[PDB]
């Protein structure tokens, strides 16, 4: 039934459709089984375009929206059909984060598997931060801040510095000191030090973490260039 | 102090892909001279450091060296005042006469190196452009070097010219590799080779830019016809016709070369023979 | 580092191989790189066939003496541009040949009728041409300053979405040229002008009869033009005619090259004829580390196939419309830092 | 106000989000009136890409289905999956015929309009044939050949060769006749028929529509290449 599902989760990856790849793992997570490497995967993966889709065109209505605020009634249906969006955003996050708190950070038997969902949860409390305003904003992005120093202690203690999903976590932590907690200073100093800490050990990487590591080094080498200012 | 409304124009002194030469009249000073329009349109900084640039020619004066009055920006151009030359340059007589004849051509080739040699050791300012059209010749026989580059920031500027038919480039200089006074000697010499034929002598006895490019980086250098013209001035052309810039001889060797003191020592009466093939 | 995964294209997308209609293929996350399923055998990655359906859709002459010439405005390759008041302001632009041959006029009649039938609103008006002043020809007066003159001289400054929309719309102009069967020879900045200031207008294209010379009643087949902008293959002129859509491509390469750098190609090297040798040779190219550090990987991307060396592998203009303007529609979903992107998701 | 559900389908349409935009263009179109150019070229865009998506998706499934070859349950639930998404897409293209025979061809005074749904209609009738097989593959396969036919013969009178809408047309007629009909010499004749009308007025290319009908050359260029191959 779970390898049934986790194929119909492929498939409907390899579909374009995402809306049921995302069910399909849902309900792969919440029977309670022990969630694999590439079960897990699946499961961001799917979340993440669900919740990217929804993001952009997000992205994309709020700078249509603010061409000229100075404008007729038609920004009035604008920001209906975006509240519309948020309405549509906020709700499966809230489901992702459930899932977390009652499935997957619960029956977490391994540091990286511990890691791995306590940076999703902060990311999803950061998704959730952009759409919030006023004290919501900081409510959200509270829970936020709490689960990514959870991560990043996890990360100290158990995890290599190289470690493609640690780097990860960094650049991920930086991206929300800078674009919510509005940390310039703190967000780069924390890319650095995640830089030179994971070129200062290299050569070491596993064949398979070849690609995937050294493309979170890229990511971070713009993100610093964005930003070195 | 140099101003366009001082200037009007009294005819056309010549042309070329960098701009065209009207003769004007200076009305404080009451004397005839060669502007030279250069059209080039660049930042109004870059205007002021080519001026500055362009202000060291007051000092460049030498009887081979063509004179500088003044140059000053009027509409995105660079008027460079010049001292008005009469007997226009060599090629104006290339298209008159058929072929210069030896003597002539020595006595232009030794202005040629007194006035290059001059600049090299008291100012250092690199010609670039020693071509047939950019050495004149007077009514009475004097020879003086324009156009030559002493400002780097000109050089810049005009890099975005458009594309020309002939050239008179060094094999080296295209290439990129390293140039010095030996390239504007390369450039003397082949000008001498064309003086002394009647035509561009790239296929010796059509073609395209490039490919004119392509024979004398890839290809020997041409040897003028034998038998009409003295053993000294063929091993100067071939002397100075050097692909290689170690093995082509620099200006000491040039001053003293066998041709030139042959040329020097000989006494013509040129300036008649001027004056009857131009007038 | 190619991110490819499945994704089916529902905009106007050509792949980047094969250049032809692209509507299911792989796509590259970080950059953008497209192609078919079909052409992944045939893939460089550099970072059963299905019929296709239809996609997705949303006076002769001018008499000399109607005319004014006021004071002159510039010079150039081949004519002199004259500001002129016929029925509005106009610019007219007096042709260097003096005495032009019977079978060279004819030829630019045949091509000023030709551009004469073209009317778009990327590219100026082309009124007609006169012969009492020599050979002259007329067209729309710009009193916006010309890009070239907004880069350098007078340095405005533009923000990117601007110089996009300002490539955009270049790049509409000159597909809607070579839609009308027209190869705009001597493409380059100075032709291109800003007006109402941003609005881009496309000027002096065609005219192959005049801006080359005439050895008599044959065509010398010889290039013209400024050389920053030509290119290799037409500075070589290894074929009599080989002006084509590609080297049109190739100038409009040079102009996004300076558009995304701020200075013109080959700055280190300050001679034409240095420059007319190496970009023969391929030794010298438009190096793309000038290119600004915000630019878009995709427009880097554009910019380098635009200007590549072998003719062939230049793409064409509805092409390089279809990628600008799917960078115009990415711009507000990555115009903010980058996070974790998706791993390894590749197929095969 | 029906302007007030038209840009929001526009937005919808800049937004990537093409559900919305569907149900909007439904809408807009219930109530009975008549479409404008904008209105229409809007509804047509939103049902292709929601029908392209399922589309996409069918012919994936069928890949792999066509790709397992083995002997277990994978197939039977490949086959489940095939199934679902077909009957989807049988729903959106009902959907869309009804639209199209009760509110868009009975009201088309326009000749260029009747021919656009003509086209539509043939199309998806179409999408339907190459998705059903059976004894309701032939009714579906009759119906797309009679729309198709009175769009032909509507096109040949009173449509110029250069027209986007009948080199669209064209194009879809003859993959019609090569896909389903299986017989490439008719339609290798109709599209080349077709390509040498629209070569003969060349020059009939004003700026308000260049691109598309030269890109329907280009595609009518590629097809007969495929097809004489
Ligand atoms: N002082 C002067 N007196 C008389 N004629 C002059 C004077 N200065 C320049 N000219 C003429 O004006 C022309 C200007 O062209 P130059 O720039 O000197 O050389 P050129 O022929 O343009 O070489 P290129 O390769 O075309 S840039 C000269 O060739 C002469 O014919
Ligand atoms: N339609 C126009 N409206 C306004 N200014 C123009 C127009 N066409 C040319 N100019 C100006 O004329 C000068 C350029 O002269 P041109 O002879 O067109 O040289 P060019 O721009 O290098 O183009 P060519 O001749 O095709 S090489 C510049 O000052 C331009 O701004
Ligand atoms: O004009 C030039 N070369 O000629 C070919 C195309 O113009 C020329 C080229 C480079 C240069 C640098 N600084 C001045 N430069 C020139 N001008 C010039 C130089 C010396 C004198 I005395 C008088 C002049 F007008
Ligand atoms: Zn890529
Ligand atoms: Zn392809």
């Amino acid at each position: 039934d779970k390898e049934e599902l986790v194929q119909r989760a492929k498939l409907a990856e390899q579909a374009e459709r995402y809306d049921d790849m995302a069910a399909a793992m849902k309900e792969v997570t919440e029977t309670g089984v022990e969630l694999s490497n590439e079960e897990r995967n699946l499961l961001s993966v799917a979340y993440k375009n669900v919740v990217g889709a929804r993001r952009s065109s997000w992205r994309v209505i709020s700078s249509i929206e603010q061409k000229t605020e100075g404008s007729e009634r038609k920004q009035q249906m604008a920001k209906e059909y975006r509240v519309k969006v948020e309405k549509e955003l906020r709700e499966i996050c809230y489901d992702v984060l459930g899932l977390l708190d009652k499935h997957l950070i619960p029956k977490a038997s391994n540091p990286e598997s511990k890691v791995f969902y306590l940076k999703m949860k902060g990311d999803y409390y950061r998704y959730l931060a952009e759409v919030a305003t006023g004290e919501t904003r900081n409510s959200v992005v509270e829970d936020s801040q709490k689960a990514y120093q959870d991560a990043f202690e996890i990360s100290k203690a158990k995890m290599q510095p190289t470690h493609p999903i640690r780097l990860g976590l960094a650049l991920n932590f930086s991206v929300f000191y800078y674009e919510i907690l509005n940390s310039p200073d703190k967000a780069c100093q924390l890319a650095k030090q995640a830089f030179d800490d994971a070129i200062a050990e290299l050569d070491t990487l596993n064949e398979d973490s070849y690609k995937d590591s050294t493309l979170i080094m890229q990511l971070l080498r713009d993100n610093l260039t964005l930003w070195t200012s | 102090e140099l101003k366009d409304d001082d200037f009007e124009k009294i005819s056309e002194l010549g042309a070329g892909n960098g701009g065209v030469v009207f003769k004007v009249s200076h009305k404080p000073s009451g004397l005839v001279m060669a502007r030279k329009l250069i059209h080039l349109e660049i930042k109004p900084a870059i205007r002021n450091q080519i001026i500055r640039e362009l202000q060291v020619l007051h000092e460049c004066n030498s009887p081979y060296i063509v004179g500088f009055y003044g140059a000053f920006y009027s509409d995105g151009e660079i008027s460079i005042c010049m001292e008005h030359m009469d007997g226009g340059s060599l090629d104006q007589v290339l298209k008159k006469a058929g072929r210069i004849p030896e003597q002539i051509l020595g006595k232009v080739s030794i202005a040629v190196i007194k006035g290059l040699t001059y600049l090299r050791e008291k100012h250092k300012i690199m010609h670039r452009d020693v071509k047939p059209s950019n050495i004149l010749v007077n009514s009475r026989g004097e020879i003086k070097l324009c156009d030559f580059g002493v400002s780097g920031q000109l050089i810049d500027a005009m890099a975005n010219a458009f594309v020309g038919t002939r050239s008179y480039m060094s094999p080296e200089r295209l290439q990129g590799t390293h140039y010095s006074v030996q390239s504007d000697i390369w450039s003397m010499g082949l000008s001498l080779v064309e003086m002394a034929v009647g035509r561009y002598p790239i296929p010796p006895p059509p073609m395209a830019i490039f490919e004119l490019l392509d024979y004398i980086v890839n290809e020997p250098p041409p040897k003028l016809p034998s038998g009409v013209f003295s053993l000294e001035f063929q091993d100067f052309v071939n002397k100075c016709l050097i692909k290689n810039p170690a093995e082509r001889a620099d200006l000491k060797q040039l001053m003293v070369h066998a041709f030139i003191k042959r040329s020097d020592a000989e006494e013509v009466d040129f300036a008649g023979w001027l004056c009857s093939t131009i007038g | 580092t190619h991110n490819f995964a499945r994704k089916t294209f529902l905009k106007l997308a050509f792949c980047d191989i094969c250049r032809k209609f692209l509507l299911n293929g792989f796509r590259c996350q970080t950059c953008g790189y497209k192609f078919h399923e079909h052409c992944s055998t045939k893939v460089p990655t550099m970072c059963r066939q299905r019929s296709t359906s239809t996609p997705n859709v949303h006076y002769w002459e001018i008499e000399a003496s109607e005319v004014m010439l006021s004071t002159r405005i510039g010079s150039g390759s081949f004519g002199t541009v004259y500001k002129g008041k016929w029925h509005g302001d106009v610019a007219v632009k007096i042709l260097k040949v003096v005495d032009p041959t019977p079978e060279q006029f004819q030829a630019f009649r045949n091509e000023v009728a030709v551009l004469r039938k073209t009317r778009h609103v990327n590219i100026l008006l082309f009124m007609g041409y006169m012969t009492k002043d020599n050979l002259a020809i007329v067209t729309q007066w710009c009193e916006g300053s010309s890009l070239y003159k907004h880069l350098h001289v007078q340095e405005t400054k533009f923000q990117m979405f601007q110089l996009i929309d300002i490539a955009r719309q270049t790049a509409q102009g000159m597909d809607y040229l070579h839609a009308k069967n027209i190869i705009h020879r001597d493409m380059k900045s100075n032709n291109i002008f800003l007006h109402e200031g941003l609005t881009v207008k496309i000027g002096d294209f065609g005219l192959a009869t005049v801006k080359s010379r005439w050895s008599g009643s044959q065509q010398v087949e010889q290039p013209t033009g400024s050389v920053l902008w030509m290119a290799p293959e037409v500075i070589r002129m290894q074929d009599n005619n080989p002006f084509s859509f590609q080297s049109d491509v190739y100038s409009y390469g040079i102009v996004l090259y300076e558009l995304m750098t701020g200075e013109l190609p080959y700055s280190h090297i300050n001679n034409r004829d240095q420059i007319i040798f190496m970009v023969g040779r391929g030794y010298a190219s438009p190096d793309l580390s000038k290119l600004y550090k915000n630019c878009p990987k995709a427009m880097k991307r554009l910019v380098a196939e635009c200007v590549k060396k072998v003719k062939e592998e230049r793409p064409l203009f509805p092409q390089i419309l279809s990628s600008i303007e799917l960078l115009q529609h990415s711009l507000p979903k990555i115009n903010r830092s980058a996070s974790e992107p998706s791993l390894h998701r590749a197929a095969h």
